[PDB]
């Protein structure tokens, strides 16, 4: 077949997955695909930022 | 790396082992901004407008 196993790739065709991985993901818990806003992003962003915090303070540590 | 090997000539001995840390993750950090970055005035397609 086609699509099957392990062949090249370009990055183009990284985001474009992602993109549909966004949208699928919210159409299982919100039942709709209008994606008016992307709120998965912003969660997940924020979590990142929360990570960021906790390592800029330990390295603050290590310094001192 | 040169202030790096300057202080070892020197004999500070300070950034053997976990001291290490920051001179590492400064030359990572360097290198993510020259290497991916983002596209200049004739690359205006990026992620949040395609």
């Amino acid at each position: 077949g086609s699509g099957y196993g392990l062949g090249l790739s370009t990055r183009t065709q990284v985001t474009g997955y992602q993109f549909l991985a966004r949208r699928t993901a919210m159409a299982l818990t919100r039942w709709r695909v209008r994606m008016e806003i992307e709120p998965g992003r912003r969660q997940t962003l924020a979590v990142v930022a929360s990570v960021s915090a906790a390592l800029v303070i330990c390295l603050g540590a290590l310094l001192w | 790396g040169g202030m790096v090997a300057m202080v070892f000539a020197s004999g500070s001995h300070v950034f053997g082992g976990i001291g290490s840390i920051f001179p590492l993750f400064m030359m990572v950090g360097i290198m993510m901004m020259m290497f991916r970055g983002m596209g200049g005035g004739q690359q205006q397609m990026s992620r949040p407008k395609l």
